[PDB]
């Protein structure tokens, strides 16, 4: 729909964020994850060390403008890959705020965590 | 003689360890050679002095040992020139230990290295967590919350004054001169 | 006509390392809570510590009234009983002289060390002099 859309009330973003992982090889970096209030744990003593957590992140966001968000909704369970390759929901993401400019959760997992699928490219693309 | 308790304990200090240890054969040389009547030896084992290592000084002291300021240590060594010890060293070579009971902490290298690691680690963690919470905050609440949080500085420009004499209120200058001076001096002369 | 005396009055300091929120390690020489002159310093040295265990109080006006303290400089304090008395049994002080044994090693001797600390205390109170001493 082309034109100008003063549609700040009728707007909403409801995207299913990529399942990032994060490997906890070291103790200075589990301390970084624990500093983040959004990482709610079911067993708050659960030794995360030497594990691969995954994040079923899905982010809703209201907009008040074409850039600044009106409210940020980050929720979704947090699993741990077990050695037997049967995960379990050990935590919840729950990030709530007002005047947001970007999801910090997704921003966090963008740099500190990693995308499951990373497409590799050729040195030279094949002209089919 | 400034002999240390550090005899290949800490290491990584070239021949410092063999230089201070060898200074300690002067005790047997003072009996076995002629020069006893000319020189007397008052070998001082110099303990942990502050003024690198100064950070962990607190840490090591928590073991019930004493480290010294330069002043303290200098007071201790001047102690070794009081007429009482001078007579004493003349009678036979004095061996003073100003180590502050540091000789009793076992594995001093390993215990020092443990203390540096624990203080450095915590210093770098809090540095990293503090900067990573600062860039997260700036992402969430934009650069506009941090440009209005930034303050404009003012840099001083030279204002070269001619420095005329400071003129007091008449009441104050009338006190310093005697009151009888008024209209006494010809001001042409 | 009295000899010039090395007497220090400087406030003894200890080490205080603090890590702020932003992980900056700051070092500082901080007034020792207990030790607040040289006499006290020598008494702390005399007592030693728990790990050094093998097997007197004076009123002043330092950091409150300079003038009275100046007044009590040329008045040389007589000691009731020396700090060498207050060295605990089977306790090696922090400052101590050694003696060579007949066996051919250096062990802690109580008598010499007792004499050394007495010296120290006397310097702390009255002050040592070095008149006509070439160094």
């Amino acid at each position: 729909y082309r034109g100008n859309y003063t549609d700040f009330e009728n707007t909403f973003q409801k995207t299913v964020e990529p399942v990032y992982q994060m490997h906890i090889k070291t103790s200075k970096d589990i301390a970084v994850l624990r500093s983040k209030e959004w990482f709610q744990l079911d067993d708050e003593d659960f030794d995360l060390l030497n594990k691969t957590l995954t994040f079923e992140t899905e982010t809703e966001v209201t907009f008040k403008n074409a850039n600044i968000f009106s409210s940020v909704k980050c929720f979704g369970p947090i699993k741990v890959e077990l050695p037997t390759k049967e995960t379990v929901e050990i935590g919840i993401v729950d990030y709530e705020a007002g005047a947001s400019h970007g999801n910090p959760v997704v921003d966090f997992l963008k740099r500190n965590g990693s995308t499951l699928e990373q497409k590799v490219n050729l040195e030279n693309p094949i002209p089919i | 003689l400034p002999m240390s308790p550090n005899h290949g304990t800490f290491g990584g200090d070239g021949m410092y360890s063999e230089s201070k240890l060898s200074l300690e054969t002067l005790f047997n040389r003072w009996h076995s050679e002629s020069w006893a009547n000319q020189l007397t030896v008052c070998g001082a084992i110099i303990g942990w002095t502050r003024g690198a290592n100064n950070i962990i000084a607190e840490g090591i002291e928590k073991m019930g040992v004493r480290t010294f300021s330069q002043k303290e240590m200098a007071f201790n060594l001047l102690g070794l020139l009081t007429p009482e010890v001078v007579e004493l060293c003349q009678k036979s070579p004095v061996m003073a230990d100003l180590n502050g009971g540091l000789q009793f902490v076992p594995e001093l290298k390993e215990f020092t290295a443990k203390l540096r690691k624990e203080l450095v680690e915590t210093s770098e963690v809090r540095k990293a967590v503090s900067i990573e919470t600062a860039l997260e905050h700036k992402v969430v609440n934009g650069n506009s919350a941090d440009a209005a949080y930034a303050q404009v500085e003012i840099q001083p420009r030279a204002n070269i004054q001619l420095d005329f004499p400071e003129l007091k209120p008449y009441k104050q200058v009338k006190q310093i001169a005697p009151a009888e001076l008024e209209g006494l001096l010809d001001l042409e002369r | 006509d009295v000899d010039p005396v090395y007497k220090d009055v400087a406030k003894p300091t200890g080490p205080k390392t603090a890590i702020d929120k932003n992980g900056n390690i700051t070092y500082s020489e901080e007034p020792r809570e207990k030790v607040r002159k040289l006499s006290q310093y020598v008494q702390e040295m005399a007592l030693g510590g728990p790990i050094t265990k093998e097997s007197m109080d004076v009123e002043d006006a330092l950091d409150k009234d300079s003038t009275k303290e100046v007044a009590s400089l040329p008045n040389k304090s007589t000691i009731s009983k020396t700090v060498s008395s207050t060295i605990p049994r089977e306790t090696i002080p922090f400052l101590h002289l050694r003696k060579k044994t007949p066996a051919g090693d250096w062990k802690y001797d109580r008598q010499l060390s007792s004499l050394f600390l007495d010296g120290l205390e006397k310097a702390a109170f009255n002050g040592v002099t070095f008149k006509d001493k070439y160094v």
